């Protein structure tokens, strides 16, 4: 079995289809949004689950089976799985995601100090925050005392949203308070396709 | 108005037992989520009855059971190994006034198959200043550190906060612990009034962290 494409991006109002290869009896479509459980979209190959918007079909024969949305809305976007069935046997497919297309969209950045309560523990994590951006793609550097980290940080991205099509993203650099008390100049740089150039997110003090 | 609910989040050690449950507030299904191997059925039982079918992968470890009196379904995974690590549901299926089908499902279990210790969350707040407003919205959050094992689970406020709320895929740290953020986008004016508190519940550790979130400039 594989399922393909394994992500695409398309336009509100796009046609979208995925396929699905390879001795199936029936096929079945769930939609997995951001954090819920599956949902059964199709069953029996062809068939609408109640309460399924008419822009969704699936169809298929023998070996190759296609899901199709007509219409793409926001609220779809999701991960999509097909699910063969047999023989008392049940296997999913690999997955595809599924994300709008839009214009871009230039991410506000704010910066998070650390707080008081995590300073008197001998640590200090600073927070960088990318909101609302399209597309997915960032740089987004940490600097000292103008010198560049690796790695005491991570990051982290939710999928997208259906309410504007656009991602965030958050960034945490970690450092001891006696590191962090040595330096004074805590930045966050942040390059992306819809800021006019590269944005300096800082703060003094430590 | 049928509802699947499911017991939670387990940690336990390799070679050790588990057992996820499923009430009910056709046959049902047990299905699970795992790193790297995505979703799996594992079996499907017949809830009037307790029949059961296996996938083979599956039959020498599971065992499912029913206990129809209570309506409470039942999978016990033996021999635990890494690879079982993975969010476990229970689903069925049913048909409308109409005739078309659909499922439900559970929230889910995470069961997370470790020799490491637990370790409760620590909450720190995102404090909202003129560094993190865009204008008349703020943002404002927490962020959770050092806790094992997934999953954490963030509310605001009274549980009834979750428009402009982004919680955040947990990450690892230098130290191999977990972290997370969750983060609330607010109208700046409410900042005044509004007092915010995310309420960090780690179920594998018992623990519930309530934090204030205050304003800083």
């Amino acid at each position: 079995m594989t399922q393909s494409p394994s992500s695409l991006s398309a336009s509100v109002g796009d046609r979208v289809t995925i396929t699905c290869s390879a001795s199936v009896t029936y096929m079945y479509w769930y939609q997995q949004k951001p954090g819920k459980a599956p949902k059964l979209l199709i069953y029996d190959t062809s068939n609408l689950a109640s309460g399924v918007p008419s822009r969704f079909s699936g169809s298929g024969s023998g070996t190759d089976y296609t899901f199709t949305i007509s219409s793409l809305q926001p609220e779809d976007i999701a991960t999509y799985y097909c699910q063969q069935w047999s023989s008392h046997i049940f296997t999913f497919g690999q997955g595809t995601k599924v994300e709008i297309k839009r214009t871009v969209a230039a991410p506000s950045v704010f910066i998070f100090p650390p707080s008081d309560e995590q300073l008197k523990s001998g640590t200090a994590s600073v927070v960088c925050l990318l909101n609302n951006f399209y597309p997915r793609e960032a740089k987004v550097q940490w600097k000292v005392d103008n010198a560049l980290q690796s790695g005491n940080s991570q990051e982290s991205v939710t999928e997208q949203d259906s309410k504007d099509s656009t991602y965030s993203l958050s960034s945490t650099l970690t450092l001891s308070k006696a590191d962090y008390e040595k330096h004074k100049v805590y930045a966050c740089e942040v390059t992306h396709q819809g800021l006019s150039s590269p944005v300096t997110k800082s703060f003094n003090r430590g | 108005q049928v509802q699947l609910v499911q017991s939670g989040a387990e940690v336990k050690k390799p070679g050790a037992s588990v057992k996820v449950s499923c009430k009910a507030s056709h046959w049902m299904h047990w299905v699970r989520q795992a790193p790297g191997q995505g979703l799996e059925w594992i079996g499907e039982f017949n809830p009037s009855n307790g029949r059961t079918n296996y996938n083979e992968k599956f039959k020498s470890k599971a065992t499912m059971t029913v206990d129809t009196s209570t309506n409470t379904a039942y999978m016990e995974l033996s021999s635990l190994r890494s690879e079982d690590t993975a969010v476990y549901y229970c689903a069925s299926r049913d048909y409308d006034y109409d005739g078309r089908y659909f499922d439900y499902w559970g929230q889910g279990t995470l069961v997370t198959v470790s020799s490491a210790s637990t370790k409760g969350p620590s909450v720190f707040p995102l404090a909202p200043s003129s560094k993190s407003t865009s204008g008349g919205t703020a943002a404002l959050g927490c962020l959770v550190k050092d806790y094992f094992p997934e999953p954490v689970t963030v509310s605001w406020n009274s549980g009834a906060l979750t428009s402009g709320v982004h919680t955040f895929p947990a990450v690892l740290q230098s130290s191999g612990l977990y972290s997370l953020s969750s983060v609330v986008t607010v109208p700046s004016s409410s900042l005044g009034t509004q007092t915010y508190i995310c309420n960090v519940n780690h179920k594998p550790s018992n623990t519930k962290v309530d934090k204030k979130v205050e304003p800083k400039s």
